[PDB]
């Protein structure tokens, strides 16, 4: 270009000609001149000038401000609280629009992370992704999304457009493998079973209205219809829809990945899957 | 026994008959007898550009610099590029031959 | 008897788990703009001297920025061509709304244009019409 | 003061020796080599500070971690004292609190 | 000058000699053995049967699971009693 | 037969590819034998010399380790006993004959231990530096594109004479696709010549190009560099270290 044309005329670029970007660096002030020498910015003789003033929060000897306020349990149990990285429907639709999520295939935490739709940190107590009601109106997509937590209104958007929404619990060990599958296969260890939710979460994931994976299949129809009446839409017939098998697809409660059973081993180098023939191990894994 | 040819000069003066050479070269390259609006013809075709520019370089003795190769979109650009002269005389050489006043004397130590 | 049995039929389920290292090219849609709001660059390309390229995520490179906690600015980043023409066009576009010529900076080396205040929504649509 | 009464010998540097000519090659081994090796792996230096940087107190503790059990008695004693001096400086002294 | 050949990470499976006393201990644990299989598959040489837990190892995992992770029915049964007590 | 090369990847419609004169080292007068089309986003990026500065300094500092060291006042041998009483002698007060104020004492604030200057710039930043350096050589007519490095004879004299005939700079950097396949004739000639330094494709660096006046690139190496650098843009952020298996990455 025109700017590129100027470079042609100018002398050859070399190691001598190198220059830092304007104002990128600062002058480092040293103590050798009158303004910055002598007392060297430390004032007169005293404790702060000897370099030995007290610690932070020390207010001269009176009871400090931070120690004189009652202890309260704002942050108690913080390290064991459950975190769900929320997902809104604007982000979901936006991701589907740009081809970073495949709506035709079933959706799960692995395919959200693969398309960089969501960022998950298992080490920071993340237990999955919670769907959020923001963006329901703009949502006009039919997709089978699995998310650990769901909401009433978020369910309506998925169902109204003719989609399947399910909620499943992944324990801390299961979640790490789900977000990051490949390395687990590199470790060489067999795939583990997925533990059931602890007592606190048992009511939620067994509840029909929450679309829990362990919930009774028979009660789903009624729960969907009641929600359909509430939000003023007519239930679509998924069975008639051509992709009924895909939408209806649901992984086993003890499965981390749809198509892989617990106890198998994946050999990427040889492009093979190894399954144990031992009866004892099969008993344990089948459980 | 590869013998290096004598070094060539890097100064080029446009020939007066440059137009005759260019029009003849275009006719030879494509054999269309110089269709009207010949200058407007683009050099998008890779083979076309190579045959034209390379042929002119052999005869004229100057070749388009790689930096200026991309901007030779049309024949007119190629024609303009050859027209401008190229001088190897350093700015000092101009001073030496500038016929400076007698009180000014210059001696070259290099 | 071997302790393991190997089956290659099910290995396809692991190819599904492999993630991509590239941002997929957006899929063609019948009707634009998409429900989210995304609209692809217009065809044919604009004939203006300056071209504003899209980000690797296929979005218009207009960002709200802030410094010192109260200096609100909006910056165009992937500008190409003659940036000065873009400044003049933006100055005319934003002057009637504010009632004054906006204060702007042109970073020729970085190829960016900076505008005081937040005008992300207005500029995004304005750039959309031109087809950049 | 006093200054030399003769010029020191000329210092001649050969800028086209093998080490200088090939300086920098393979610095992009990772991005151009399918990220097989990180460029930090090409640094030649002490085991405890290959591909790492820190202040002296951190440097002192890091030297101990890697070769604390293979050090001489006097060197280890001096290192321990050097750590304790730095700890009280960086954690109890200085202009800012 | 011609530069030296580009630096390369050693390919193939890697097995240290257990005799050497300076060989890092973590490079000798059974966990490190499985890593070799995953990286290079069969060419590692790891007995594929060894990857799965051994019967004594299997009892270790099974014993722990019962202790800390109860069955679905037990969780539901206890929850009902707690509600009854609160009710 | 004009040797014509075109970009294998998709160029942006608005941008127009840059072009170069393919050359052959086989003959003295074989100046031009083919034409090439170089991807604009690699060989025509905006000219910015701060990035060249950023990478050039990086190629200097991260490797750096300094071994300068000075003993402190505690590590200096002796100096345990107090030289003399505070008062009664008419001399200043000292607590050790090894202090910073004493000849033979320990240095006050000197270099301590080995120091490291290790830092890495972002992946895109260093890749961008390579793109910038490539254009600078091209525009300044310092980059010559060659099909293959084959030479008629291994004699070093031929290579030096050829450079003067073709007006190349004194120092020439030669880049081949892979170290193993490089012709034997070039290997002998370049090794004997200090200024002509031969490196493989993967070893390209900004500092080398800045030190060397002209740069000779083989056609396959240009394609190799074009793919590597242009991958850096249009890519996601790594979920993993890249060396691990990826769906679409070699
Ligand atoms: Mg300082
Ligand atoms: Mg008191
Ligand atoms: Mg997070
Ligand atoms: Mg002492
Ligand atoms: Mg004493
Ligand atoms: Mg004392
Ligand atoms: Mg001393």
């Amino acid at each position: 270009g025109t700017s590129l044309d100027l470079l042609r005329s100018l002398p050859r670029v070399s190691l001598a000609n190198l220059k830092p970007s304007p104002n990128s660096r600062k002058r480092e002030r040293r103590p050798r001149d009158r303004r910055r020498g002598r007392k060297c910015g430390r004032g007169h003789k005293g404790e702060r000038q000897r370099g030995t003033r007290p610690r932070l929060g020390f207010e001269g000897g009176q009871t400090p401000f931070y120690i004189r306020i009652p202890k309260y349990g704002f942050n108690e149990g913080h390290s064991f609280r459950h975190q769900y990285q929320p997902l809104s429907l604007r982000r979901l639709q936006y991701l589907i629009d740009l081809g970073r999520v495949d709506p035709t295939q079933p959706i799960d935490l692995t395919q959200l992370v693969n398309g960089r739709g969501v960022t998950i940190q298992p080490l920071k107590r993340d237990y999955g992704v919670q769907l959020v009601e923001e963006g329901a109106d703009t949502f006009q997509a039919k997709i089978n999304i699995e998310v650990q937590l769901a909401s009433e209104l978020a369910i309506a958007a998925i169902e109204k457009n003719g989609g399947v929404v399910t909620t499943a619990f992944y324990d801390p060990r299961s979640l790490e493998i789900l977000c990051k599958p490949i390395p687990f296969f590199l470790r060489g260890q067999p795939i583990p079973k997925r533990m059931l939710p602890p007592e606190s979460l048992v009511p939620y994931y067994t509840d029909a209205k929450n679309r829990g994976y362990l919930a009774d299949p028979a009660k789903f129809p009624e729960a969907r219809l009641e929600l359909a009446m509430k939000f003023g839409y007519v239930l679509p017939d998924i069975t008639k829809d051509e992709l009924f098998r895909m939408l209806s697809a649901r992984k086993d409660p003890r499965q981390i990945f749809f198509g892989l059973a617990p106890g198998w081993v994946v050999n990427m180098a040889d492009k093979k899957i190894l399954k144990p023939t031992d009866e004892n191990l099969l008993k344990y894994y089948s459980s | 026994v590869l013998v290096c040819p004598p070094l060539r000069s890097r100064a080029y003066t446009p020939p007066s008959d440059l137009q005759s050479r260019l029009e003849s070269h275009i006719k030879e390259v494509l054999g269309s007898s110089l269709p009207n609006n010949w200058q407007d013809i683009s050099l998008d075709d890779g083979h076309m550009k190579f045959r034209l520019l390379a042929g002119l370089a052999d005869g004229l003795g100057h070749a388009v610099p790689n930096s200026r190769l991309h901007q030779m979109c049309r024949v007119r650009d190629v024609l303009d590029f050859y027209n401008v002269p190229v001088q190897d005389k350093s700015k000092f050489d101009e001073l030496v031959a500038s016929n400076l006043p007698p009180n000014l004397k210059i001696s070259w130590s290099y | 008897n071997p302790g393991f049995v190997e089956s290659v039929d099910e290995y396809q389920f692991v190819e599904r788990l492999l993630p991509p290292t590239k941002i997929p090219e957006p899929p063609k849609h019948k009707h634009y703009p998409t429900p989210s709001g995304w609209q692809p660059p217009r065809d044919p390309l604009p004939s203006l001297p300056y071209f504003v390229r899209r980000s690797r995520m296929h979005n218009i490179p207009v960002y709200k920025e802030i410094t010192h906690g109260n200096r609100q600015m909006t910056l165009i980043r992937k500008v190409e061509g003659d940036i000065w023409a873009l400044q003049k066009d933006v100055e005319e576009f934003l002057s009637p709304l504010l009632g004054k010529t906006p204060i702007t900076q042109v970073n020729e080396v970085t190829g960016t244009l900076r505008i005081k205040g937040y005008f992300d929504e207005q500029l995004k649509a304005w750039l959309l019409e031109k087809g950049f | 003061a006093f200054v030399r009464l003769t010029l020191p010998p000329p210092k001649v540097v050969d800028r086209w020796n093998e080490k200088r000519a090939l300086f920098g090659v393979y610095d992009n081994i990772g991005i151009l080599g399918n990220f097989e090796k990180h460029p930090k792996e090409l640094i030649k230096g002490p085991v405890w500070l290959r591909g790492w940087r820190g202040n002296e107190l951190q440097r002192c503790v890091r030297k101990k971690k890697f070769v604390g059990n293979r050090m001489f008695i006097e060197d280890l004693h001096n290192l321990n004292k050097r750590i304790s001096y730095l700890y009280k400086h960086f954690n109890r002294h200085g202009k800012y609190r | 000058y011609r530069a030296p050949p580009p630096p390369r990470r050693r390919p193939g499976p890697h097995s240290p000699d257990p005799e050497n006393l300076l060989t890092p201990r973590w490079q000798l644990t059974p966990r490190y053995v499985a890593k070799q299989f995953g990286r290079h598959g069969a060419i590692s040489g790891v007995p594929p049967a060894s990857l799965w837990p051994t019967p004594e190892q299997l009892r270790e995992l099974e014993a722990e699971e019962q202790e800390w992770y109860p069955s679905l029915a037990t969780m539901q049964e206890s929850l009902r009693l707690q509600q009854q007590a609160l009710e | 037969d004009p040797v014509l090369r075109k970009c294998e990847l998709r160029i942006p419609v608005h941008r127009r590819p840059v072009q170069a004169w393919v050359e052959s080292l086989r003959g003295f007068e074989q100046e031009r034998i083919g034409l090439a089309e170089l991807h604009p986003d690699v060989f025509a990026t905006a000219p910015r010399l701060d990035i060249v500065h950023q990478v050039a300094i990086w190629q200097r500092n991260f490797r750096r380790i300094s071994y300068a060291n000075t003993k402190t006042r505690a590590e200096v041998s002796g100096g345990g006993r107090k030289p003399w009483q505070q008062k009664g002698s008419g001399r200043a007060r000292h607590g050790s004959i090894r202090s910073p104020l004493w000849r033979g004492g320990g240095v006050a604030h000197g270099p301590r231990g080995p120091t490291s200057y290790y830092y890495m710039l972002p992946m895109k930043v260093r890749a961008l530096g390579l793109k910038v350096a490539l254009t600078v050589k091209l525009m300044q007519d310092d980059l010559h594109i060659v099909d293959s490095l084959e030479l008629p004879t291994a004699d070093p004299q031929y290579l030096t004479e050829l450079a003067q005939y073709r007006h190349w700079g004194s120092s020439v950097l030669l880049v081949d696709l892979t170290h193993e396949e490089m012709p034997k004739n070039v290997v002998a000639a370049t090794s004997g010549l200090n200024s002509f330094n031969l490196i493989p494709a993967v070893g390209l660096n900004v500092y080398s190009m800045l030190k060397h006046q002209t740069l000779v690139l083989t056609l396959p190496s240009v394609a190799f560099l074009e793919d590597k650098l242009l991958w850096q843009d249009s890519r996601y952020t790594p979920l993993y270290p890249f060396r691990l298996p990826y769906s679409d990455f070699p």
